[PDB]
């Protein structure tokens, strides 16, 4: 995965292949091992979900969290689409109805 | 000849000396105008044209999203913030989610989470308004010139003699038009686009190369993203949350999704809607009537000065019969005498030789000087049995014809139709300006309302006995001291005198 | 039907002679309905002289 810093904050460009595995990079504090448990992760495409995942103490188990690192809070970003066909999932099935007349 | 095969056909006859005459045209019918010395004309309204329509509002049924971002803050930190909140193209939602030691911070409370994403409209539909000054009507004018009557000339490319057919574009800017029919002459038309379909409660909906008409109170009720009509490459949208569905909640993020194509919902909702057609940016409407006034001053005949035909006339087939009791006759002429007048008479017996009916086509004539030529005419046979005779000498041909119904029935039907027509012409019927046209107007409409029955009832149109009957009726109404017996009798007498003064 | 239209057209062709015959037959009945029958006789015999 790509690791960059824009304005004193770390961005981790993670593709689809690195799904369910940890990665180690370097910060101003030192080495950082960060785990990624993204279940709905997709291929690389303009539709990119990005969310900060926070640092926590190893003596606690993750709860409703699919990303955690231990140096600081790290911002993760990854595409969300199917088979690199340039198409989002858009599986909402809201089926909004309109008045007849 | 454009008015032969039409279900909704009328008949308008004006005064002999009366140049002006008013008519009403329906989008699904036709009008036939006849006179004593003028050739028969046939008016039809083809299409209502709407052009240069302004845009009012545009909706977006199918949309896409990209660059979803979120930010979460737990208690003792305040509201969440994102730089993309201030941008009009990014929509976000706020919420509160439960947090704890498992999520990063200590205090046991709910925090503030915000999530926004871009919004790009891939497909959209548009709504236009219709103003009266944009409408433009098209009326075709045909002339009964004893044409062959063949339906081989559908478009306007060729096979349309410019002296036999014409097209007129009535606009709201200039309602006065001058029509040139070539050798026949010129006419004047003043049409008033009034009493049509209301266009203050209708919106022209364009969607997926298709078009409809919708109600204004319903167009604003639709729950979809929208934006007004502003010429620009990137537009600001409102109420786009109706197309972007956010998940329930998550301790660190929120994943939004976009709805699919709502084309099916619109197609289902517009089932009971009116439809139309369009070419480029112009639209075509098939509903709406029109009122017109025709001035026939320079209109004349074409073959009034021609001679008689000394050749051989023959029927080309059995004469057909239309729904209005009119008979079309298709003749074939042999000989080379040039354009000559067609001698045709309608009587009750071969030895009588007395004109009993009238002709819908005035001055029937042959158009070319060929050896074996063809022509067509349209006549109105009298109720009952009749004989059509064509030609003179020992070569004249005869044909039997029959027509059901009653003269009184047709007279009453025509009178009721004329009364309905005069009732439709509520405004712009008379003129209250300069004096001298008021008596002309009252005479004109009493003629247009009662001549159909006058011609059918009062004998053989002698023009001499009717004047004496009117005079004696006026005398009977004059020598009467009782009320309500002199006014009505004098009115009927004057009515009959005027109707005999007109053409019979 | 078959004869009404014929006599109607005949009346409308020459109404003077028809009215003359009607006013002649009007004064040749003993009762009102009898006068009506007498004038309808002329109405019926009007098309064919024979
Ligand atoms: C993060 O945790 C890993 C786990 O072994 C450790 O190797 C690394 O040094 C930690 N980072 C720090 C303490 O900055």
């Amino acid at each position: 995965v790509e690791v960059t810093k824009k304005g004193d904050t770390y961005y981790m460009f993670a593709d689809k292949k690195d799904a369910g595995k940890v990665v180690t990079f370097e910060t101003e504090s030192g080495p950082n091992r960060c785990s990624i448990q993204a279940m709905d992760i997709g291929h690389m495409c303009p539709a990119t979900m990005s969310y900060e995942c926070p640092v926590l103490e190893p003596q606690y188990e993750p709860e409703d969290v699919d990303c955690w690192c231990n140096s600081t809070a790290a911002w993760i970003v990854y595409g969300t689409c199917t088979h690199k066909t340039t198409g989002e999932t858009r599986r909402s099935r809201r089926s909004i109805t309109l008045p007849s007349h | 000849i454009r008015c032969i095969g039409i279900g909704n056909r009328d008949f308008i006859e004006g005064m002999s000396g009366g140049t002006w005459v008013d008519i009403v045209l329906e989008h699904g019918g036709c009008v036939t105008v006849m006179s004593n010395n003028k050739p028969t004309l046939d008016f039809e309204l083809v299409t209502t044209t709407a052009s240069n329509m302004a845009e009012v509002r545009s909706y977006c049924y199918e949309a896409n999203i990209s660059e979803m971002a979120s930010d979460s803050r737990c208690p003792t930190q305040g509201e969440a913030y994102l730089d993309k909140m201030a941008d009009s193209q990014f929509v976000c939602k706020r919420g509160y989610v439960d947090r704890g030691w498992g999520n990063g911070c200590g205090l046991f409370g709910k925090g503030s989470i915000v999530t926004c994403a871009k919004f790009t409209c891939v497909k959209k539909l548009t709504g236009k308004s219709i103003q009266p000054e944009n409408l433009e009507y098209r009326v075709l004018v045909s002339v009964h010139a004893s044409q062959h009557g063949g339906m081989i000339n559908n478009d306007t490319n060729h096979q349309h003699d410019k002296e036999n057919r014409a097209r007129i574009d009535i606009t709201a800017s200039a309602p006065r038009v001058e029509v040139e029919l070539g050798s026949f002459g010129s006419i004047s038309m003043e049409c008033e686009p009034r009493s049509g379909l209301n266009f203050g409660d209708l919106y022209y909906l364009t969607m997926n190369n298709k078009h409809w008409l919708v109600n204004r109170d319903w167009f604003h009720d639709l729950s979809l993203p929208w934006h007004t009509g502003a010429t620009s490459n990137n537009h600001h949208w409102n109420n786009k949350e109706a197309l972007v569905e956010f998940r329930e909640a998550h301790a660190k993020k929120q994943t939004a999704v976009v709805l699919g194509s709502q084309e099916g919902a619109v197609h289902a909702a517009l089932a009971g809607a009116l439809e139309a057609e369009s070419d480029g940016h112009k639209a075509t409407i098939y509903s709406g009537h029109l009122k017109c006034r025709l001035k026939l001053d320079k209109l004349r005949l074409k073959g009034m000065s021609y001679a008689l035909c000394t050749g051989a006339f023959t029927f080309a087939r059995t004469p057909s019969e239309t729904i209005h009791g009119t008979a079309t006759v298709e003749l074939q002429y042999a000989g080379e005498d040039g354009p000559c007048k067609v001698p045709i008479v309608i009587t009750s017996d071969t030895n009588s030789m007395a004109s009993t009916g009238r002709l819908i086509t005035a001055n029937p004539v042959v158009t070319e000087s060929g050896a074996n030529s063809k022509m067509m005419v349209e006549i109105d046979p009298p109720f009952g049995d009749s004989y059509i005779i064509v030609g003179t000498g020992t070569t004249k041909i005869t044909h039997h014809w029959h027509r059901a119904g009653s003269s009184i029935g047709r007279a009453f039907e025509a009178t009721m139709r004329g009364a309905k027509r005069m009732a439709v012409l509520g405004d712009t019927a008379w003129d209250f300006g300069s004096v001298g046209g008021m008596f002309n107007s009252v005479g004109k409409f009493v003629h247009q309302v009662f001549g159909s029955a006058f011609k059918a009832l009062f004998g053989g149109m002698s023009w001499f006995t009717q004047l004496l009957i009117g005079f004696l009726l006026i005398w009977m109404g004059l020598n009467a001291r009782g009320g309500t017996v002199a006014m009505s009798f004098m009115g009927i007498g004057a009515m009959l005198i005027f109707l005999a003064t007109s053409v019979s």
